[PDB]
């Protein structure tokens, strides 16, 4: 658990592919997390669940083809092809586990990704 | 290269048919409410995306097992408690002359008849009040009850009440329930949207004619339904948005006597009347009813056309179960002439008052062979309802002028729980399935 | 043996804020064996939370109480002017039972 | 021993006659002496079958003695291995972890889960 | 299918708390989970409180149990937050997201199962201490 | 209801012995009850001094030998009644003394744990006061 | 506790119904050697008389509810070749343990 | 063969179509529904009862399961060619209908040392 994430600090070039990367505590290695993006000055909204493999789902309301997922043992993997003008945010991750009486949320640092 | 793997919990289910048992929400009922299960409080329901269900309220099977259930309900209050064989005879009636008005002059009938009494060799002479719809003349005056010649009579049970109980229908284990979450859903088609559930909502068993009582409400818009639009023999279900408030009241002040006949046994009957004789009646709204129906001629004009002229008339004819609105609140039953709200031609602070009529002898579910003697209720019973729903039905014309007629109708009561069981359907599911894979045993 | 230290040691207050004692045990109560003592100044003490959170017959629901660790909270919500008095957190985890040191309440 | 015969010792010296308890748990007209032995029988299945459905999700099915991959906390209970199985029973070990029972009952769920079969089907 | 926030200017310390905030397009008795969610301006989301709409069951954060509180009123299908004691280092952005439960199917390799899907996020209203 | 009442207020002197009684309405046998003797010195905490349980007497580890414990079941004309007797007392004993109950009947009730238990009903206070 | 007047033939058939349907899937379970398991692998292969399709369009397109309706007509064969292949396994590992 | 086909072979032919009787052992109020509840309950009891001796001695989902007590030389003095190609299943039961309380005695403890062995193997 506990979201263990890369730091805020993500260096992009217009026209190149950023593989943002979430990561778990090595103890679980089969869950579902949610990727949020908070665009600076403006509310947070949903745009991909990610898991063991693909998808589980599907994407948001408003979300291009570009972004994908996948999935690896550990890792958790976004890839952005093309990076338009307002493909810079604040990424964050999110992970939920219990029951519905002992339901628990838990966040992660949030990446910040720049463009040059 | 590949190899068979089965998996167990598969989202395949098929269409079945299974029992539903009763759960309730935790002085006697005649449905029995204790009886049930207790509820949880926090219902389930699995929103089931990208499946697309076709459903079709005329051919469910849960309304078919939920009237068997409702009627083996009611014939087994009226067992353990006494049943009245001896009571029909020869009854000498005059007229009562009280402090009484003009309408109330053939109603209100003064009866007197002999009985047994503990002993076998006795009699006694007693009398009681009785209704004009209630007694029948052999041709003071001879009358005699109206069902000593078809059926048997046996008294309402004076333990039990009458209140209606919202019930839920649960399923077992290995079954489940899918509902379709469409506002303006006609029971008849495809929906997208289905969810998964074990149990229903809260259901009350009201029953009525002409005029739908409390029940549910919609959401958006006032719904038609019918199985057949086309042929004018299938009722056709209106569903309201909006509550209409009606208030229906009887001033009368009645007493019980208890006349006890037979060893060890009782009979309940009127006594005498403290104060005046007034009609019961029922007050309803007309800013809210033109309105309504307003919005009914407005919803009814895309299966009829724009250029048609609805004229709303009465019932035609028959007996007193579909010719009049009954129904029962307080503890009596109440006949009401509902003429003077389906009067209207609709072209391309006062309050409407219907007087009704109190009967005490009810042939429910229009069976012959059992009857009922319900007992008089003391003081004064005045009671308020919601009324959510309309079942009219149509003539058929010549077909060369552009008018239609619509009146209200009933008698079978498997239409008064098709718009509350228009949206839920039983399936079973199978949890084991096969798929080829890369994977080997061992 | 277990030495019960409560805070704070004097407060005050006012109707309608709410009043948090802690109570602090010596080694780890991991059964939570605890009890919340009140008594008015000339009146009997009156148990109203035993087990940590469990309420008593009679208490009103305004009290709660929650554990943690080796720190006991309670929490009074919607102070009325009938709850001025002295409180104590009493254990029994162990032989012999251990009272606390009082917390007196005022009104502001 | 016999049924319930080391009701009275410690937990080391009651674990080891599970056999004995493992054994007792599960063993015509409509008159009122009719009727509840048929409830009797349908409660012994109902009171099996619900016990025996739990030890199928945790991956301990036919197992007296099962132990599985779930650390132990501290938070739960701070003795050593000599306090509870020397000196404390079953019926006073059971009041203790009342308060945490759910915990672990939750934790065993997602055990025997993920420990499933993943990609390697490919 | 829309939220609409209405919070308060700034708050006193060791005081009470109230935020509210209001669905619109549907009914609050649904079977729907409402979360309140708390950010620090710097830092990242940390998840507060969630609620079910149509039972009593109440879930919230360990960190600080015995101190929020979520109601809900079906009057005018609002649902309330309080949490007393406040510090003054708790100045923050509050949000009101939607939660429902998913169990679609499209013939995965492992079997999975229902999962929670957020739908609908909150604007977020500025709590300054 | 159960109701718990004692002796009056007296005073005392130094080297003689102190009776304090224990009346409780409600109860019917001490078997199903345990009894707590507990006292409170003005200006200080409270301070728990002996208890009878399942018809065994017992104290603390610093009334042992000094003070002595006595109960007696439901009498046909009386209520059972609790008796502390404490002997050759010194003048730091002028306290509040307490006489509780506790029911032990339900095994899983939480509010006992192996003797060690919790005080549910409380009785009057006995005030004990010695001079000279 | 046991009252039979109109929910009590329909309280203790429901739970008659559960213990059979909770009963015949772990008697079918139970004799594919998969006793407690749900992602476990068999030893039968997959022949392509039955569904030529690539495993790149079953797992990523396809349904469940459309899987079954497919291979409807070739559904006894693989249980009967799994009960066969059971009994083989088993018969082969009685095999190796008597050496 | 069929349900109770091999009824007339030999132990050692009958021994290889043990999951054809293994698959038949589990599939208003008037009198034909009473019965039929009664029916099923009975069938229920009988397949638990079985369930229940085969899951004690540690063979949940196992026919040809092994077992870990030796066979003493008093219950029967036969080889493996007068037993498996000679007798049958109905003869065999009565051979050593004495001794069967003792054998199911005994596959009883052994599975409780062996499951209490276990212990003292992965605690290193
Ligand atoms: C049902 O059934 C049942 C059956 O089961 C029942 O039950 C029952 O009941 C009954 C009632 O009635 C009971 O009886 C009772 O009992 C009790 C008990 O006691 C206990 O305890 C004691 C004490 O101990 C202590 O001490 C000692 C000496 O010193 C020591 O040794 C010990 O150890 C202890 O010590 C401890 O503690 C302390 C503190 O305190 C510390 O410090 C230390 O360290 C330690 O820790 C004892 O003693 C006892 O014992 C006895 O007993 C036994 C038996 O049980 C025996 O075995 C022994 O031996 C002994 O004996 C003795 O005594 C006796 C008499 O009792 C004689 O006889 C002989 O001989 C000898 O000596 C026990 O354990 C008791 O207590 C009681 O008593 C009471 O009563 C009597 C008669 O009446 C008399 O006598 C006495 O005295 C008493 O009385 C008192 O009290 C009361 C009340 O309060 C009063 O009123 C009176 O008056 C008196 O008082 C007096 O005295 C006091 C002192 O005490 C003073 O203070 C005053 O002032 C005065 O003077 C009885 O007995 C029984 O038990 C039961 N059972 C069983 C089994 O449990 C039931 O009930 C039924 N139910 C119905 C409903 O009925
Ligand atoms: C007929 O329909 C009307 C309108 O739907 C019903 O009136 C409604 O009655 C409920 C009764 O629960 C009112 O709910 C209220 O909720 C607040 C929430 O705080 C609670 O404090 C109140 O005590 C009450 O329970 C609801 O506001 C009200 N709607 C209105 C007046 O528009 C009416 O009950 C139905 N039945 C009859 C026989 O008239
Ligand atoms: C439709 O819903 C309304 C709910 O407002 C029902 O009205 C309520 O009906 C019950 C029983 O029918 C009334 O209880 C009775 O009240 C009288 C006093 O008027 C009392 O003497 C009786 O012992 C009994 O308790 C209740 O007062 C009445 N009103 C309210 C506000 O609950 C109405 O009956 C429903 N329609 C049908 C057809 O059931
Ligand atoms: C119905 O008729 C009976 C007669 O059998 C009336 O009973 C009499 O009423 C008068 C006036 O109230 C009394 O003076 C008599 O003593 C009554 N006779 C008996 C035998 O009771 C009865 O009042 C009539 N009912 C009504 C409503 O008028
Ligand atoms: C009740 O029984 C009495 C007899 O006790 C009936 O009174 C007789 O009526 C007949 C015809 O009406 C007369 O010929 C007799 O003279 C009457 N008296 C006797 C003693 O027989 C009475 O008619 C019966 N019915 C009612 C309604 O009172
Ligand atoms: C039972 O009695 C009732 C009451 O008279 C009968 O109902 C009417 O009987 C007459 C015969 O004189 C018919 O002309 C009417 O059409 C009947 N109905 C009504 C509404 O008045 C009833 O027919 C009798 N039952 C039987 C089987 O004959
Ligand atoms: C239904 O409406 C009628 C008339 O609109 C009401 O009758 C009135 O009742 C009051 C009070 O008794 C009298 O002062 C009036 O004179 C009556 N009006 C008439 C025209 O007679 C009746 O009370 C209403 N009923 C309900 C339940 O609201
Ligand atoms: C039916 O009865 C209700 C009472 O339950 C009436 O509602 C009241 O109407 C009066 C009209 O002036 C208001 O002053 C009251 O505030 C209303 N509420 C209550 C609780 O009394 C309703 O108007 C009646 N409807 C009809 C058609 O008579
Ligand atoms: C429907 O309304 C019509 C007319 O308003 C009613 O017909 C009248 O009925 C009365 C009593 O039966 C007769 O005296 C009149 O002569 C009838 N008039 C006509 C023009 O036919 C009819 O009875 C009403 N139907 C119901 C069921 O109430
Ligand atoms: C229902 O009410 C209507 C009108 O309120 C009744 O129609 C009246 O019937 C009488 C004959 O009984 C005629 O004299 C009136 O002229 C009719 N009214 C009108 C406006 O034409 C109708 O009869 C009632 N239904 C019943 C079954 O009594
Ligand atoms: C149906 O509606 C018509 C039209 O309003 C009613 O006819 C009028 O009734 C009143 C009431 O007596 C008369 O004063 C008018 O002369 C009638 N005619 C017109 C043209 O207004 C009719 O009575 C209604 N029927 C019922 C049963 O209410
Ligand atoms: C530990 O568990 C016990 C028993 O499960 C809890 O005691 C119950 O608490 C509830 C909540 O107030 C009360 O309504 C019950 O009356 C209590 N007693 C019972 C069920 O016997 C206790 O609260 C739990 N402790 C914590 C910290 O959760
Ligand atoms: C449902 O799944 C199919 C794939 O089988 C996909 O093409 C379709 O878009 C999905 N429906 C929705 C509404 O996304
Ligand atoms: C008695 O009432 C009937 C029914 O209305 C009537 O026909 C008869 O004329 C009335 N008799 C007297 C005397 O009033
Ligand atoms: C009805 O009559 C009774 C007398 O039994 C009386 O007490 C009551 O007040 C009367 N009802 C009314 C509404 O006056
Ligand atoms: C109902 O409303 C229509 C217009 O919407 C009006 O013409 C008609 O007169 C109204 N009827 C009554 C009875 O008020
Ligand atoms: C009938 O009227 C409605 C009014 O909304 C309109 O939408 C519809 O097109 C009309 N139909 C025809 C055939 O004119
Ligand atoms: C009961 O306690 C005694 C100690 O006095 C002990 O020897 C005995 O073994 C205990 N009984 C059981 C069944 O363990
Ligand atoms: C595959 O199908 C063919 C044709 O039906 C059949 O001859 C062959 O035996 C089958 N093989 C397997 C592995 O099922
Ligand atoms: C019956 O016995 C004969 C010879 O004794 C043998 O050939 C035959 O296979 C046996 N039948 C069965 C079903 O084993
Ligand atoms: C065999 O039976 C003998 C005589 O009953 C007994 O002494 C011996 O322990 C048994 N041995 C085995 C291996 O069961």
């Amino acid at each position: 658990q506990s979201a263990l994430t890369q730091p805020s600090s993500a260096s992009a070039s217009l026209g190149a592919s950023v593989t943002l990367t979430c990561t778990l505590s090595s103890g679980y290695s089969n869950s579902a997390v949610d990727w949020h993006q908070q665009r600076p000055g403006k509310g947070p909204q949903f745009v991909m669940r990610v898991g063991t493999g693909g998808i589980v789902g599907s994407k948001g309301d408003g979300i291009p083809d570009r972004f994908s997922g996948s999935g690896s043992g550990l890792n958790r993997y976004l890839i952005i092809k093309n990076i338009q003008e307002e493909d810079e945010s604040d990424y964050h991750c999110g992970a939920d586990h219990g029951t519905g009486s002992a339901f628990v949320y838990v966040f992660g640092g949030g990446t910040k990704l720049t463009v040059l | 290269n590949l190899w068979v793997t089965v998996y167990y919990g598969v989202p395949v289910w098929k269409d079945a048919e299974t029992t539903l048992f009763c759960a309730s929400d935790a002085k006697h009922n005649v449905w029995a409410t204790h009886a049930c299960v207790p509820t949880d409080p926090n219902p389930q329901e699995i929103h089931l995306e990208n499946v697309t269900e076709e459903f079709n309220m005329w051919k469910n099977n849960m309304v078919e097992q939920m009237h068997t259930d409702i009627i083996s309900l009611w014939d087994q209050s009226l067992k353990p408690c006494v049943k009245l064989t001896p009571l029909c005879v020869t009854l000498q009636c005059t007229n009562v002359t009280n402090n009484i008005t003009d309408d109330m002059r053939g109603e209100l009938k003064n009866c007197s008849f002999n009985m047994t009494t503990e002993l076998r060799d006795k009699k006694q002479k007693v009398y009681s009040l009785f209704y004009r719809l209630d007694v029948v003349q052999i041709n003071n005056k001879e009358y005699r009850l109206i069902n000593c010649n078809t059926s048997a009579i046996t008294q309402a049970c004076p333990k039990v009440s009458f209140e209606p109980i919202p019930i839920h229908y649960c399923a077992p284990a290995g079954f489940a329930i899918l509902k379709c979450k469409d506002k303006k859903f006609n029971g008849t088609g495809p929906c997208p949207s289905v969810s998964t559930v074990q149990c229903t909502h809260g259901i009350k068993p009201v029953v009525s004619t002409q005029l739908l009582l409390n029940g549910s409400l919609a959401e958006e818009e006032v719904m038609i339904r019918s199985e057949n639009i086309t042929n004018n023999a299938k009722n056709i279900l209106v569903q309201f948005n909006t509550p209409v408030q009606i208030n229906c009241t009887r001033p009368n002040n009645n007493t019980r006597k208890s006349i006890r006949i037979g060893p060890g046994q009782a009979f309940y009957a009127t006594g005498d009347i403290i104060g005046d004789i007034r009609q019961a009646h029922c007050n309803v709204s007309k800013a809210t009813w033109n309105e309504t129906l307003g919005k009914v001629v407005k919803q009814l004009r895309k299966h009829f056309g724009n250029n048609t002229i609805i004229r709303f008339a009465n019932s035609s004819g028959g007996d007193l179960e579909v010719t009049t609105h009954s129904f029962n609140c307080g503890g009596e039953f109440f006949y009401c002439n509902t003429s003077g709200l389906f009067n209207s031609t609709w072209i391309s602070n006062d309050s409407i008052t219907l007087p009704c009529r109190i009967k005490q002898i009810i042939n429910m579910w229009q069976r012959i062979g059992q009857a009922m003697y319900a007992p008089p209720i003391q003081g004064v019973i005045r009671c308020v309802s919601n009324i959510t729903g309309l079942i009219l039905t149509r003539d058929g014309g010549s077909t060369n002028s552009t008018t239609e007629t619509f009146r209200p109708g009933g008698g079978d009561m498997r239409d008064n729980w098709r718009s509350e069981l228009y949206k839920y359907k039983v399936v079973k599911i199978e949890p084991l399935g096969v798929a080829p894979t890369r994977c080997k045993r061992r | 043996d277990i030495q019960m230290t409560q805070s704070p040691s004097t407060l005050s207050a006012s109707t309608g804020d709410t009043v948090r004692i802690s109570c602090r045990a010596s080694q780890s109560i991991t059964g939570n064996w605890v009890a919340w003592y009140q008594q008015r100044p000339g009146k009997a003490p009156r148990l109203l939370i035993y087990r940590g959170a469990a309420l008593l017959g009679g208490v009103p629901s305004r009290f709660r109480g929650s554990a943690a660790g080796t720190d006991f909270t309670l929490t009074i919500g919607n102070l009325q002017a009938e709850d001025f008095g002295t409180f104590y957190c009493q254990q029994y985890d162990t032989y012999p039972g251990t009272f606390g040191q009082g917390t007196k309440v005022e009104v502001k | 021993l016999g049924f319930l015969g080391a009701a009275g010792s410690t937990m080391g010296a009651a674990s080891m006659t599970l056999t004995v308890q493992a054994r007792n748990l599960l063993s015509l007209k409509l008159t009122v002496w009719g009727i509840k032995q048929l409830q009797a029988r349908v409660l012994a299945v109902e009171r099996y079958l619900r016990d025996q459905q739990l030890l199928g999700i945790w991956g301990c099915s036919g197992k007296l003695i099962c132990c599985t991959n779930v650390p132990w906390n501290s938070s739960w209970s701070n003795r050593n291995l000599s306090e509870i199985w020397d000196n404390m029973t079953w019926l006073q070990w059971d009041k203790e972890i009342s308060n945490y029972t759910q915990i672990i009952y939750g934790l065993l769920e997602e055990s025997q889960n993920q420990q499933e079969k993943n990609e390697q089907d490919l | 299918v829309q939220l609409q926030q209405s919070g308060p200017g700034l708050v006193k310390p060791s005081e009470t708390l109230s935020l509210t905030c209001t669905v619109s397009g549907g009914s609050i008795s649904e079977s729907y989970y409402w979360k309140w969610i708390r950010q620090p301006p710097g830092k990242g989301l940390e998840w507060v409180g969630r609620i079910y709409g149509s039972g009593v069951s109440t879930s919230y954060n360990p960190s600080l149990e015995s101190r929020v509180t979520i109601s809900k009123d079906t009057s005018k299908n609002h649902f309330s937050l309080k949490l007393t004691s406040v510090t003054a280092a708790d100045t923050a952005v509050y949000y009101c997201a939607r939660s429902y439960v998913r169990a679609e199917t499209l013939m995965f390799a492992s079997l999975g199962g229902p999962y929670n899907r957020f739908d609908v996020w909150g604007a977020g209203v500025l709590v300054t201490v | 209801q159960i109701h718990l009442v004692q002796s009056g207020t007296e005073v005392k002197k130094p080297g003689s012995s102190v009776t304090v009684s224990c009346k409780a309405y409600g109860v019917n046998t001490f078997g199903l009850y345990a009894v707590n003797w507990v006292r409170q010195a003005p200006g200080q905490s409270l301070e728990y001094i002996g208890q009878i349980w399942r018809w065994k007497s017992s104290a603390s580890h610093h009334f042992r030998g000094r003070v002595l414990i006595s109960a007696v079941d439901l009498t046909g004309s009386s209520p059972p009644i609790s008796s502390l007797e404490i002997k050759n007392l010194t003048s730091d004993d002028t306290a509040v003394y307490f006489c509780t109950t506790t029911s032990t009947y339900d095994r899983w009730s939480g509010l006992h744990h192996d003797g060690v238990m919790a005080f549910s009903s409380w009785g009057q206070g006995t005030l004990i006061s010695v001079s000279a």
